[PDB]
């Protein structure tokens, strides 16, 4: 249902969103390089996230990534 | 307004919670009162209906787009009435269609004989640009 | 600071919503005749200038609401009722409870304002490319400014109690 | 020949079944009405609970 | 158009900007030590250098799967310099020159992604 | 479009983080 | 674990709407109910989405009527005939009960369902969406349908 | 939620499995109802000659 060019774009966007969330949570909630990968993985698979970002600049990444995985999964189904 | 009558539901956390509820992803916070829980449940029902309807409409769009058939044979062109087919005004094609005793071509001839728009073109280049 | 940003907002939201429902320049359809709320004034309709009233005549409950536009008006009635509630901060002061009565009307008008559009769009459609004029976008500002005035009126009530 | 062949409409051309209309608010307003009604009911029950707790 | 390499060049612009702040915060830490607690100035430097080297490792990995080997050559010598520091783990004048070049290199290559991305999007 | 929205959100979040870091 | 009459309702509502539940049942006899309700709501939402996708994909519009003996019982669509002709004379002297009921309905009907010419009849048919029906000859009916 | 690293790998792979299964089940059930609704019984002689 999804072209091979999209699957390669999802993985790098998943890691790209994860590394940005770690950088946002660094200038200032732990949200390390490990917890950010877990939160982004729990958000992409429509599962319940363990924790939510506290800062506004971290909440923007969460809400935007939530809209991303919603459109992608709805388009895949 | 509801969850602040006089908790952790300010004006910044309420937007975050409602955004997480609309995306069906959930948050760590939840309404503690009764009317707040009513608001949350109504918003959950609304966003669930919206997401299900959007997914269904996208699936229907994709299925309708994939189930298409271009006009290839003359039998498909005779049955399909959305595209009007015409020939030269005075040529061998019109004379052949006027004397074609075939059910596939007879219906086409009767369709091209009565038509409000121009179904006969004098110059072949005019028909090409048309 | 916030005590003055509410009275100026009530007169900037009621006086701005009453204009959006007054001028009939909400929808632009096709001759190109601009539409409105209670009556549409035609243009390029075989006449230079013509402006006639629309005739709308269990689905009958939606037609009367579209004709008798009460929801886009009820929001303006609540904006003036809440605009005088915050005006009661000087006279009969030290009450610490009349400000909460304004935070309810400031948001109850926003619920009746978004509804006034749902009954207007569902009845509009019920090819022809139609757009929304500048007069229709004014009503949208009557809902955004109705929520900022609904968060600034209740926040003062919380600070007064604390 | 004289009744069905000399017809003005065709069943194949009429049954296009392509380019379905995008969903509009004409049939989705049923959920927005319920959302607004639930918000109003929640505000009302919150006000009633506050009035009961004050008394 | 829309290619996988065009999307890789878009994520770099958002990520390379974060690498700019690291080399800028580096010259500020070296400027404070030049004027003159000393542990907080160097321990924080050890905490900031690790993400800067790991983020650049993605730049050499994203373009590897994007078939854009013309850009990879502009980032391989940068990754080779990280191997020298990772292997061995006055000095003020040497490290100062070793940091001003980072700000210039992370900026000149930053304008490449701002232009090489346009060379693929509008070129449909 | 969703990829553009993702990139724009990441850029806006980086800008907001810069602003909040320079606020102190 | 409290799980009162309120918290249980909240948890069930959060589980039905695919949202993240606040708490999970501690005992096994509560975890069983939780998992069963999760499976139930998953199946229900999947079936609802599948049916809504099947609806917008293909349409099957059926006629509101199928015969004359069916419209004589619903009496929701006002059907009309010719003023003076074969149809009126046939419906006048009818011994069968169905056509007799049709005639006694068409007699006392406001407004007048009778039409002078067939052109006005087909015009009223094309005008009225689903509240009119004309009773003409099968040949002329097929000819008008094919026009 | 799994706190360790390899424990998170188990949850991540299981999450990918249940996502594909549920999405495939919903997509297949939609195809069943659509094909069943898009049926046409033989009515005319032209339909019987073709079928
Ligand atoms: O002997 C004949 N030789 C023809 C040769 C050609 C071609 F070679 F293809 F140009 C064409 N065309 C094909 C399509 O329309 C434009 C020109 C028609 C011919 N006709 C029919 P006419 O031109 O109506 O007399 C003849 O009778
Ligand atoms: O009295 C009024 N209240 C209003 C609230 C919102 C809008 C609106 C805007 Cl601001 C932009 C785009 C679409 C809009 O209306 C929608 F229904 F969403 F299509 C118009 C309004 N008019
Ligand atoms: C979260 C709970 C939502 C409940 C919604 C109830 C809606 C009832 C609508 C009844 C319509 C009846 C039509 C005949
Ligand atoms: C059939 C047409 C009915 C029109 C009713 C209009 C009612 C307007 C009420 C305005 C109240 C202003 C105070
Ligand atoms: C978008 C980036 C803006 C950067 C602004 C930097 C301002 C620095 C002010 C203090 C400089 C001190 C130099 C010793
Ligand atoms: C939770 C992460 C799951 C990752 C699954 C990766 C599967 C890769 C399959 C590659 C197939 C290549 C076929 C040409
Ligand atoms: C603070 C975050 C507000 C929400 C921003 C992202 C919303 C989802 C994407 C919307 C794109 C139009
Ligand atoms: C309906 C009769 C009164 C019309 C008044 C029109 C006023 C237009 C003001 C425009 C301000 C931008
Ligand atoms: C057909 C008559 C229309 C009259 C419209 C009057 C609108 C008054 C609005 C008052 C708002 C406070
Ligand atoms: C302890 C609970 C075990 C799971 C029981 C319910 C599982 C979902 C329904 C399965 C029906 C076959
Ligand atoms: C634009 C200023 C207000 C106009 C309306 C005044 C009241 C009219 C009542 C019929
Ligand atoms: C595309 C030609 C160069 C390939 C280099 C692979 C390492
Ligand atoms: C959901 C995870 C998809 C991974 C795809 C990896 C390339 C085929
Ligand atoms: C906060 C710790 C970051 C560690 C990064 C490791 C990358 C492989
Ligand atoms: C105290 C400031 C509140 C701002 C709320 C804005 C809602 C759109
Ligand atoms: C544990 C308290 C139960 C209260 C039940 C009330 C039902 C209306
Ligand atoms: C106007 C109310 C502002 C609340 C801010 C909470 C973080
Ligand atoms: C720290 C920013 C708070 C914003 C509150 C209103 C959105």
């Amino acid at each position: 249902p999804l072209a091979y060019e999209i699957w390669m774009c999802i993985v790098f966007a998943y890691i790209g969103v994860s590394v940005v969330l770690f950088l946002v949570s660094r200038f200032s909630n732990e949200f390390g390089i490990f917890n950010s990968l877990w939160f982004s993985l729990g958000a992409f698979m429509r599962q319940g996230c363990d924790i939510s970002p506290r800062s506004l600049s971290g909440r923007i990444v969460g809400g935007v990534w939530w809209f991303f995985t919603l459109i992608i999964i709805s388009s895949y189904t | 307004l509801v969850s602040r009558f006089s908790n952790e539901f300010g004006i910044f956390n309420s937007l975050w919670f409602s955004l997480g509820a609309f995306m069906q992803q959930g948050c760590d916070i939840s309404p503690r009162s009764l009317s707040g829980r009513i608001v949350g449940g109504v918003w959950w029902f609304f966003t669930l209906i919206i997401i299900s309807s959007y997914t269904a409409n996208l699936a229907a769009f994709l299925t309708v787009e994939r189930m298409v058939s271009p006009i290839e044979s003359a039998e498909d062109l005779a049955k399909q009435t959305e595209i009007a087919y015409g020939t030269l005004e005075a040529g061998s094609t019109k004379e052949f269609f006027r004397r074609s005793k075939i059910a596939v071509f007879e219906k086409m001839w009767t369709y091209m004989k009565s038509a409000e728009p121009s179904v006969f073109v004098r110059t072949t280049e005019e028909g090409m640009i048309r | 600071v916030q005590v003055l940003l509410t009275t100026i907002g009530a007169f900037s939201a009621f006086g701005l919503m009453t204009i959006a429902i007054s001028t009939d320049y909400w929808l632009y359809t096709r001759g190109l005749t601009h539409s409105g709320l209670w009556r549409i004034c035609c243009l390029e309709g075989l006449k230079r200038g013509v402006c006639v009233k629309i005739n709308h005549f269990a689905e009958y409950l939606l037609r009367v609401v579209r004709a008798s536009s009460i929801f886009p008006i009820l929001s303006a009635i609540l904006l003036l009722l809440g605009g005088v509630c915050v005006a009661a901060s000087r006279v009969y002061k030290s009450k610490r409870n009349i400000i909460l009565g304004a935070g309810i009307l400031f948001v109850a008008a926003g619920l009746s304002n978004i509804i006034g559009v749902i009954v207007y769009i569902s009845a509009n459609a019920g090819k022809n490319h139609y757009s929304y004029g500048w007069s229709f976008y004014f009503g949208g500002l009557s809902f955004i400014l109705a929520e900022v005035i609904g968060v600034l009126a209740v926040n003062i009530y919380i600070e007064r109690s604390r | 020949k004289w009744w069905y062949d000399k017809g003005e409409c065709g069943s194949g051309g009429g049954d296009s079944k392509e380019k379905t209309s995008a969903l509009s608010l004409s049939n989705v307003a049923g959920v927005f009405y319920i959302l607004v009604g639930g918000l109003g009911l929640a505000m009302l029950v919150a006000l009633i609970e506050f009035c009961y707790k004050s008394r | 158009a829309f290619t996988f390499a065009a999307f890789c060049y878009m994520l770099t612009l958002v990520l390379c900007a974060s690498l700019i702040f690291f080399v800028i915060w580096h010259i500020i830490a070296f400027d404070e030590l030049r004027t003159d607690n000393i542990e907080r100035i160097c321990c924080l430097l050890r905490k900031l250098v690790v993400p800067e080297y790991s983020i650049h490792g993605l730049f050499c990995l994203m373009f590897l799967c994007a078939a854009e080997w013309v850009t990879l050559g502009l980032n391989i010598p940068l990754l080779f310099y990280h191997l020298w520091r990772y292997f061995h783990r006055d000095i003020l004048n040497y490290c100062q020159k070793e940091s001003w070049c980072k700000l210039a290199f992370y900026l000149l290559s930053f304008f490449y992604y701002l232009y090489s991305m346009v060379y693929t999007l509008v070129s449909f | 479009g969703v990829f553009y929205i993702l990139i724009g959100g990441l850029g806006l979040a980086m800008l907001v983080a810069l602003i909040e870091f320079c606020y102190k | 674990n409290e799980f009162g009459i309120f918290n249980s309702l909240w948890f069930s509502l959060g589980a039905f709407m695919r949202q993240g539940c606040d708490i999970s049942p501690r005992s096994l006899s509560g975890r069983i109910v939780g998992g069963v309700w999760w499976f139930f709501t998953l199946i229900i939402i999947s079936s609802y989405t599948a049916n809504l996708a099947a609806f917008l994909t293909v349409e099957r519009m059926v006629s509101p009527i199928e015969s004359a003996e069916d419209l004589s019982k619903q009496t929701e669509i006002a059907y009309g005939t010719l003023d003076s002709g074969s149809t009126k004379e046939f419906f006048r002297r009818s011994k069968i009960a169905v056509f007799d009921k049709m005639w006694t309905y068409m007699r006392s009907a406001e407004p007048s369902v009778f039409v002078r010419t067939t052109a006005e009849g087909v015009a009223r048919v094309r005008k009225s969406k689903g509240k009119y029906a004309y009773l003409l000859e099968s040949t002329m009916n097929e000819y008008i349908e094919q026009r």
